[PDB]
């Protein structure tokens, strides 16, 4: 068959802490055609070349996509140390990866803009007997623990969210903090592609 | 932002001890929120009595 | 021209994990002349006999020399699985080989002893994607990956050495440990001969 | 012991990193220290690492 990229071009892309993930196995992909619809502002690959990402055939392909502002290009990197790589979205270093920052051109008219950009500024777990602030750092290929209390979009830059973790969950509290960035004239999106080397996800023709 | 959250937590704690462990936990959460982000510490001290 | 075993007797012998290698092609050798300069304590060959190692013609000869205490004679043996073969020095299993353990004589006043005998007891790689330790074994005719962080001589028995791998290299840590044996009265050395079968390297007659 | 002199330096580096505000590096450095303390069969050093965690 052919790997399907339709869900990317339908609906409103989620936020960085709710990144939407697609898994592709046993299909034929054309990555150059997917990036043709967009205006790629950034393309940085680790453990693989930007030209070689769309040429090789892989055992599995993983594509996370989200709404991301270009003004935070410094935070979305493997060598970065901002809140994006701690509480929002982390990529595994054991596989070849690529980060793409693109812009939804006006002619693509089925990628609806969100109200604004948002991200988890902090996500801590306040323990009980130890009165200790244990930061909750997100691991690779998983969601943040605070996504359950942070809404789909942070209402105001600096909001605080709390959840009373039950004694069984460890008592104490789970606290988060939200931040926002102003929406741009054209929607800007971020993609993260992770490739895993029987190779059945091959380029078409 | 922080001030409204702290005020809401204090208002919740006010109707708990009068209605103790939950009050202490809520006050600890409010103190942590105030410390993480001035007048909030003064409000906490005033509510302590 | 005679094959020159000059670098053996013109400096301090290295350690087992920093073995010094000489390659000989198109020359006449007199192996018994070399061993007559030492006090051979052990001589064991694999895929060849000790009498025929110094009589046949070979396409190429390789000699790896290092410092090695005789109290660890069991670890230096093609069919061992101690830390010496796993992490320090391993010979090829396809070509005829020989291991010689010798003692520096008193009249050999051109060889300087090191401070002590040192080796690598562990060389492992730590992965932060799952927090897993994988030992780093040594391939034939190659140095250990941990030789860049373990110094020329291990200062104390049980030291630990660390090195942080970059996001491109895979992240995590590279950790090694050193072990020491006290120097004896006379420096004791180890040699490893690998012979590959035009057979230009013929013995001097 | 040669293991304590290694864990102490690792803990000092982790403390400096946490003062700098890099939580990922602190989590990585704290992992190496306990890994070394567990490979060297030293429960005391393990307890000292836990105490350092509590104090930070
Ligand atoms: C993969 O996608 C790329 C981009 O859409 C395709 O490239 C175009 O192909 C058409 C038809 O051959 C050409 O007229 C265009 O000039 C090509 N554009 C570029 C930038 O090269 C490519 O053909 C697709 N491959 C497959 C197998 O369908
Ligand atoms: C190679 O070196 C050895 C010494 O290690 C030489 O051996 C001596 O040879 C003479 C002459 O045959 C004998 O009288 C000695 O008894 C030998 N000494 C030993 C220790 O065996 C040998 O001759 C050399 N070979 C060549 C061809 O030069
Ligand atoms: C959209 O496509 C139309 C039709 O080709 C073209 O005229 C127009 O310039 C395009 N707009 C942009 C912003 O590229
Ligand atoms: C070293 O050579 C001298 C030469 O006079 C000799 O007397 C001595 O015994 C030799 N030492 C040995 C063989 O250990």
């Amino acid at each position: 068959v052919e790997c399907d990229f339709s869900p990317l071009l339908s609906g409103t892309p989620p936020q960085v802490y709710n990144f939407k993930r697609l898994v592709f196995t046993n299909c034929n992909y054309n990555l150059t055609k997917l990036l043709s619809l967009f205006s790629v502002n950034d393309f940085t690959c680790s453990q693989i070349s930007p030209a070689a990402i769309a040429s090789n055939c892989y055992s599995s392909l993983i594509l996370d996509y989200f709404s991301y502002p270009l003004s935070m290009k410094s935070d979305l990197s493997v060598s970065s140390a901002g809140p994006i790589s701690q509480f929002n979205y982390k990529q595994s270093f054991s596989n070849p990866t690529c980060l793409i920052l693109a812009t939804v051109p006006h002619n693509l008219t089925t990628i609806t803009k969100p109200l604004k950009y948002s991200y988890i500024n902090k996500c801590s777990r306040l323990l009980s007997d130890d009165r200790t602030e244990v930061p909750q750092l997100v691991n690779a290929n998983q969601y943040s623990p605070c996504v359950s209390i942070v809404p789909s979009t942070v209402w105001e830059d600096g909001d605080y969210y709390r959840k009373q973790l039950s004694p069984l969950e460890g008592g104490g509290w789970l606290v988060a903090s939200g931040s926002t960035v102003a929406m741009t004239e054209q929607l800007q999106m971020g993609f993260g592609i992770t490739v895993q080397y029987t190779n059945s996800v091959c380029p078409k023709l | 932002p922080v001030k409204r959250f702290v005020r809401e937590v204090l208002e919740e704690a006010e109707e708990a001890y009068e209605k103790r462990r939950q009050f202490e936990e809520l006050l600890w959460l409010a103190e942590w929120a105030a410390r993480d982000a001035e007048e909030l510490e003064e409000e906490i001290r005033e509510f302590e009595k």
